Order: C-alpha cells, then structure tokens, then sequence
C-alpha cells in the first residue's frame, strides 16, 4: 500500500487480524505497521493555497 | 489566524473598519497591520419610558444605484469554431 | 386515499351582513431562509492528476479547464461572502439595549443575548445552532464574517428595532416608549391606538406565551431547520460523490496512477492515463456546474433574505403574507449556522360577531357616509366602528361625511346622526 | 470604480471569450493543435483519430462556455427584473418599502442610462437635527382620556403640545387634533393636562 504523508502516533485500537483503516469516502487514515504490529495514524502533510 | 497564518504584517490589538479581508474576522490594512474587523461605531440609545427624539430639520439625500440589465449578445457558429 | 383538500366550509353571505372580529390573537411565526453556503475551493491540477509530472505534462496540453474551474469556485465563494454580508449588514451602528429592561411587561430576554457568554448567543440562536448538527485538492475557505459577528449584527438589528422601531433603518436612530412603536403599528395595520393602550396587559401576555410556545416548538419538534440541512447534505452529497468518482478507472486497467506507470509501457501507459483524465476532468465540471446552480439559487434566497429583513425588520410591510400568516406587526432577526431566522409577530383576530350593515345613512334627507369605519347594526340601534376591532360608536357628523341625498345609494338605511 | 457591476461584467464576458478563443489552440493530446498539419502529415486512421480528440476537446469545451453563459443570462436577468421592478415602484411611483429605493424615506427617483444597464438617482427624506422631549401616551382631562388623532404628545418641559412624528412642529392641544377614548384610569402613563376647546 503506496501513499505520501506524515505518521503519527494513534490510539484508535484495531482488531488482530485487521491491517489498516479507511474513513467516510474510503481514503487511508491508519495503517499497522508489518514488523512491530503498531498501529500508526496517517495524516497528509500540510498543502493549501499561498 | 483561524485562516492560515500571515508573514509580513504585524497584528495590532485596535480595531477599525477594515479594508482587505482575509477571514475568520481578521483583515488587513495599510507598514502592513493585521486586526479584528470592527463593526462601526458602538453607541447606546438614551432609551426611557417618557423620552423621545423628534427631528427639527430634515436633508434631501440623493443616492445613485447601478443595476446591470443587458449584457453582449453573442452567437458562436459551433460548426466552423470547432473545425474551420 | 384522494387527498382532502381541507375543511369544507361555506361562508354566511349575507347582502345587509358582516362579520367584526371583538378580540385579537398576537401570532409569533418562525421563516428559515438559507444566505450561503461552505466556501469550496478544488485544486484542478492535483485532483485530476495526484503530484505526477507526466500527468501534468499531458494535462496543461489538454487546456486551460483549470484556470476556468478555479476562478468558477472563487467567484463563488466571494459570492457566499457577499450574500452574507448583505443580508446582515444592514445598520452602520452596532445599537445596545439598555440595562433597564422595561418594555411595558414585554419579555425578550429569549432573543437578546445573555450575560452568560455562550458565543454571545441568546437561546433561539443557541438552539438553531445546537439543533443542526455538521483532503486531495479540495479545501474549505472559512467564511469572511463569523459566527460572533453574526450574532453581533443580529443583537445590533434586534436593539435598534425595540429600542427605535423602523427610524434606525431610515435614519439616525430614534428613541421610543415600546408601547408608542406598538401602537403605531397597529395603527399601520388599520386598528387605532387606543386598543394597544387599553389591552396592553393582554398583548404583552400573549407576546410573550407566543415567544415561550416557539422556543418550545425549537426544543422539541424537530425537522424544523430542513433548509439548512437539506443545503449542508447537498454540498457534502456533491463532495462525496467527487470523491467517490476520483477512485473509478473510467474504463482503464486501473483507477490509480502509480500502479499503471509501474506496470505499463509509456503508450498505453499514457493513453489510459489520459482517459483518467478525461473522465476526472468531465466529471469535475460536472460538479463544478452543479455547484453554480446551487449558488444560483442560495444567491437568490439570500436576496430573498436580505429584501424581507429590510422590508420588515427595518420597517412595517403592508404586503400580504411577506412576512408571516396575519397583519403584520413586527418581526425579529436571529442567527442561524448557514442562514438566518425570522420571528414574525403579526396580528390575528378573532371572536368574530355577525352584524347588519348598511352603506349610508339618511338623515334630514342627505345621505351620511363612515369617514373610516363602518355602520354596523345592532337590534337597538346602528353604531359605526373600525373595520378590524369591534369598537362601537354612536354616528356623529364628526365621524361621517355627506355626500347628497339619500335617493341614489342602494341599500340605505333611515337613521339620526348625532349633531354635537 | 462607481460602475463595478457593469464593468464586472463585461470582464467576465471578455474573460469568457478570451479563454475559449485560447481552447481553441490546444491540441488536447494530440499531435498538434492544428487540423492542416495533421492532415497534410498524417495517415488518413490516425490523423481522424487525432481530428476526433480535438473535436471532444474543443465541443466540451464550447459546451462549458455555453453553459456558464446560460448561467450568467439567468443572473442577468433576475438583476433586469429587479432593475424593472425598481423602475415601476420608484419611478412611476412613490414605494413605502423600506431601503427597496434608498437610505431614508423614498420620495422620487430619476432612471438614467448605462452602457449595458440603468443607473437610478434616488431622492429621499433623512430626518436631521434631533431634539428631546418628554412624552406621554395619553392626557387626561376632565376625567377622560384623550389620544392625538396622528401625531405624538410632548413636553417643552413645562407645556405638553401635540406634533407630528417625523417633524417637530408644535401644536396646542385640541379637541380638534385629538379624540376621546374612555376615562384615564386604565392608561398606564398618562399625565393631567387641558385640552383646549375652540
Ligand atoms: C471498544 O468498544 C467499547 C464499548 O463500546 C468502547 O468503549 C471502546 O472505546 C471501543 N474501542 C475502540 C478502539 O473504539
Ligand atoms: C518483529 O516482529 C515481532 C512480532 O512478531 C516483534 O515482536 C519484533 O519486535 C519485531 N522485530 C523488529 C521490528 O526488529
Ligand atoms: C437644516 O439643515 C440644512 C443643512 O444643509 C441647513 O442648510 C438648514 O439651514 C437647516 N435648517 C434649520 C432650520 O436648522
Ligand atoms: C382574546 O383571546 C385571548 C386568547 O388568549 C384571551 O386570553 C382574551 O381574554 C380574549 N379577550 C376577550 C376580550 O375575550
Ligand atoms: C422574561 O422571562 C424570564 C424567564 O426566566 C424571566 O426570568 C424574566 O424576569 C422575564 N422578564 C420579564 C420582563 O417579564
Ligand atoms: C353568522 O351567522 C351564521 C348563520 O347562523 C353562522 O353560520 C356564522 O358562524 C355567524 N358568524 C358569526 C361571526 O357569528
Ligand atoms: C345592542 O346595543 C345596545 C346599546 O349599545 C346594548 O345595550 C345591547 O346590549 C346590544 N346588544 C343587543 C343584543 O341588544
Ligand atoms: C339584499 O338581498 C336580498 C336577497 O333577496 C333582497 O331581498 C334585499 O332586497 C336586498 N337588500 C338591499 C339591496 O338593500
Ligand atoms: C326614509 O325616509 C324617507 C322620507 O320620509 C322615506 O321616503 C323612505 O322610504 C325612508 N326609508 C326607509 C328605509 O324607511
Ligand atoms: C414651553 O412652551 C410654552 C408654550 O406653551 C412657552 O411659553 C415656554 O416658554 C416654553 N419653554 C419652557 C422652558 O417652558
Ligand atoms: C416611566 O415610569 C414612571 C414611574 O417609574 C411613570 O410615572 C411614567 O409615567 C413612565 N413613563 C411613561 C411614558 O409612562
Ligand atoms: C388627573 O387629575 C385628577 C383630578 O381629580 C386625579 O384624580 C388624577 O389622578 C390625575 N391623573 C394623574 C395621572 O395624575
């Protein structure tokens, strides 16, 4: 699963067999790390308008 | 501010009736200074229950208003336009 | 079932009858208009594509629709600002109640706002804001004037209007007893002073039963706010759709980019990439096109707004059911999350008593004629009064005018008219 | 800058026509932006090809620039009804609607003409120059009750007239500017004062 933006720490709870997590829209918002099973909330970095 | 953040104008605490805005309620005006918008003067009517206030003399206002009506009639041949 | 239309009544014409009403009903009515909507703007270039040079490259080939879509959104949303700003900023003077709050037994404190600073919101406009409940290119502009400010203007509008009845809104504002600016209204609705001065108790009773029945109605009815919800689920419907329709291929091996370069020869590659692109870009038009439209129409309710608040906050209207179901009296600003609410006071009556009438009056052989009012008839004797209340009065040359004889009007009758 | 409306929107008209004079010399993914060259360089499947992505390209794009102008007609047009509205109520008339004609009370209004639309000098009456006084709802004289037939009781301080809301002119009290509705034992304010009788 290929994407771009910041990780972060999150303290939303996944099931076991459950990898990552999509909101409303079905757009990335966690994801759980393969090698220490850790779950990591995903926020796109700050864009916007000048 | 609520809308992003502003590099070149330093916020000021007063507030006057704005020029340029930003959002949020925070505009800018001319160094460039960053406020609150106000929202004009701030008066208390002397309201009592046997006072009034009757005018003596009146002034004849003339106000100009602008209103489109018609705008350029335009016909584009879509034949020739899209293959000439 | 065929639909009942309503009640099925016949009215009791009559050629020599007429029906007065002998009491009133003061009617608080509630009118939700929607003024803007939430300020979007779409990045063109990073929907369509997603920071991918290539995409790029083909796409500024394929026109300039962004520039077109982007400047559509802008004047949009400068359009949302000016709708707001229009609709409340009416007064160029932010008015304040005084601290003494004595109105002649009429009660406000529902809708003026309240020492205890919740936003500096009373509780009609805390409970409109309670009771509506609410990342790849597209953003939220905030709205130029905040909740506050709102809230702000309404308080100065709601100030100006008790404290000064329609002056503030011609002119500098001008002091006045609340019973003065209710019995001028009335006598704007065609009823005379003396009913205010002398049911006064009565009316600031039933003002205030009316505001307390409408904070109930707002507390528990709900679907009350369908305007601005059915608005907010619209513009969120558009936004989800576009979402949605960002993670279709259109036809192609697959909806996302990085996996057609990391599979496919540059050709083919780059043709189903620009069938992504036609379809993203088509489908963002779409949306763009509709989102017009609703700006369209929420431009038109907000001059729909703007004209009633000026029409009828900022003065008396005399056109029929403007401004609420009755005669209108006065009407009642509050702030609302995308829009506004308009408490409309008007007069109802009711109690209505069936009386003969006659046109004239033929007295020492001269026909005598209402100056304004009418020749009712009670068994013992005719009484002239005022249309819209039951006031009878003894029929006097001060009161009539005549106009000839008494041989030309159909349906005179023979009375004496009171010489003083 | 008085003239914004009108001059806004001949920009937006130009702009319109602007960019879709500038669609028309994009080539929309193809070779080039021009159907000579394609043809007189390319083979006849190809070439159509290409001659066919031009035509979506630059049809949509007429269909966008008509629609917008479909838009912009019916703004229009809700601006020319508002525009005919005014005319009928301001002009040929005298409105009581308030701020529809202008700040202060609408006495009459003059049309003139704008390049593509209407300009509308509107005269109005601003009360100036305020004064206090003190009021009272009713005077009671002779046991009854007595209320200005139209106007408004005040107080030079020490002598209770009767006048006209919207101008200060003075006037004795009068049976012939008031009437009587009752005693003054119901009225909640009214004062003690005689009324003249001519
Ligand atoms: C799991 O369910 C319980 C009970 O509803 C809830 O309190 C808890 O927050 C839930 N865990 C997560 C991560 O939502
Ligand atoms: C590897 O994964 C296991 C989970 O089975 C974890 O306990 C361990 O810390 C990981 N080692 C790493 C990340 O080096
Ligand atoms: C009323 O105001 C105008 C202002 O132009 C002035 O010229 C005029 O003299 C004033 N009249 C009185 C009676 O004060
Ligand atoms: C008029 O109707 C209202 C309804 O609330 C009532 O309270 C009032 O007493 C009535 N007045 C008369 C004179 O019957
Ligand atoms: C208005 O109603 C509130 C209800 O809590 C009451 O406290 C207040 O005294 C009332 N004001 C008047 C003037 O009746
Ligand atoms: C007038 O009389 C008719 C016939 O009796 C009756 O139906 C109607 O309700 C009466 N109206 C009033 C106001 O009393
Ligand atoms: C009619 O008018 C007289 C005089 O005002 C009054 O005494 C009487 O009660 C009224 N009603 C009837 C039914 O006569
Ligand atoms: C009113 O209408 C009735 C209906 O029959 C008629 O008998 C009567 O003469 C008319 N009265 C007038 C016109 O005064
Ligand atoms: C009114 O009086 C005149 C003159 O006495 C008479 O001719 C006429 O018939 C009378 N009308 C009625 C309705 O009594
Ligand atoms: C008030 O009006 C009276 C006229 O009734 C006049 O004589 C008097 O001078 C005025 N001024 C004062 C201060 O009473
Ligand atoms: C204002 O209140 C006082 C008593 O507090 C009263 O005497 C006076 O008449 C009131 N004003 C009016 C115009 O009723
Ligand atoms: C007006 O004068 C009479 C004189 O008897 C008095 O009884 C009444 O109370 C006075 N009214 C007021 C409002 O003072």
């Amino acid at each position: 699963l290929t994407g771009t933006g910041v990780l972060t720490e999150s303290n939303k709870k996944f099931l076991p067999f459950q990898q990552f997590g999509r909101d409303i829209a079905d757009t990335t918002d966690a994801v759980r790390d393969p090698q220490t099973l850790e779950i990591l909330d995903i926020t796109p970095c700050s864009f916007g308008g000048v | 501010t609520r809308a992003g953040c502003l590099i070149g104008a330093e916020h000021v605490n007063n507030s006057y009736e704005c020029d340029i805005p930003i959002g949020a309620g925070i505009c800018a005006s001319y160094s460039i200074i960053a406020y609150t918008m106000s929202l004009g003067a701030e008066n208390s009517v002397a309201y009592s229950n046997n006072s009034i206030a009757i005018p003596t003399n009146f002034t004849i206002s003339v106000t100009t208003e602008i209103l489109p009506v018609s705008m350029t009639k335009t016909s584009v041949d879509c034949t020739m336009y899209i293959c000439g | 079932y065929t639909m009942s239309l309503g009640a099925e009544n016949s009215v009791a014409y009559s050629n020599n009858s007429i029906a007065i009403p002998t009491n009133f009903t003061i009617s608080v009515t509630t009118e939700i208009l929607p003024v803007s909507m939430t300020k979007t703007s779409v990045d063109c270039t990073m929907y369509i594509c997603g920071d991918s040079t290539e995409c790029s490259n083909l796409l500024l080939q394929y026109g300039s629709f962004c520039t077109q879509l982007n400047r559509a959104l802008t004047g949009i949303a400068v359009e949302q600002d000016k709708n707001t700003q229009e609709v409340f900023a009416q007064v160029k003077q932010i008015y304040k109640t005084p601290p003494i709050k004595d109105f002649g037994g009429f009660n406000f404190s529902q809708i003026l706002p309240d020492p205890s600073k919740p936003s500096k919101r009373s509780f009609i406009e805390d409970l409109l804001f309670n009771k509506v409940t609410l990342f790849n290119g597209l953003t939220v502009l905030p709205p130029l004037l905040t909740d506050e400010m709102i809230a702000q203007y309404t308080s100065a509008l709601l100030a100006g209007t008790i404290t000064s009845g329609w002056t503030f809104g011609a002119g500098a504002a001008l002091q006045i007893p609340f019973p003065m600016q209710m019995a001028y209204r009335f006598n704007g609705i065609g009823v005379t002073q003396n009913v205010l001065y002398e049911n006064q108790k009565l009316i600031a009773n039933q003002f205030n039963s009316a505001i307390g029945k409408i904070q109930d109605s707002l507390s528990s009815t709900p679907s009350p706010l369908g305007k601005l919800q059915d608005v907010v689920n619209q513009n969120a419907q558009a936004l989800n759709t576009l979402v949605k329709q960002l993670s279709s291929n259109f036809g192609a091996i697959s909806s996302v980019l990085n996996d057609i370069l990391s599979r496919l020869d540059p050709p083919e590659a780059e043709v189903q990439i620009d069938r992504l692109i036609t379809g993203r870009l088509q489908s963002l038009q779409t949306y763009v096109t509709q989102q017009l439209i609703r700006a369209a129409e929420i431009r038109a309710s907000a001059n729909l707004a703007a004209t009633k608040m000026s029409e009828c906050v900022l003065g008396q209207s005399k056109r029929v059911d403007f401004c609420g179901k009755g005669y209108h009296l006065m009407s009642f600003p509050q702030s609302a999350p995308h829009g506004v609410v308009f408490l409309h006071v008007t007069y109802v009556p009711a109690q209505e008593k069936n009386f003969t009438t006659a046109p004239a009056i033929c007295h020492d052989g001269k026909a005598h004629f209402p100056r304004e009012g009418v020749f009712v008839s009670n068994g013992t004797h005719w009484f002239v009064t005022q249309r819209n209340f039951y006031e009878p009065q003894i029929i006097t040359t001060d009161n009539t005018f005549v106009s000839g004889n008494c041989d030309v009007v159909i349906g005179i009758v023979n009375n004496t008219v009171y010489d003083p």
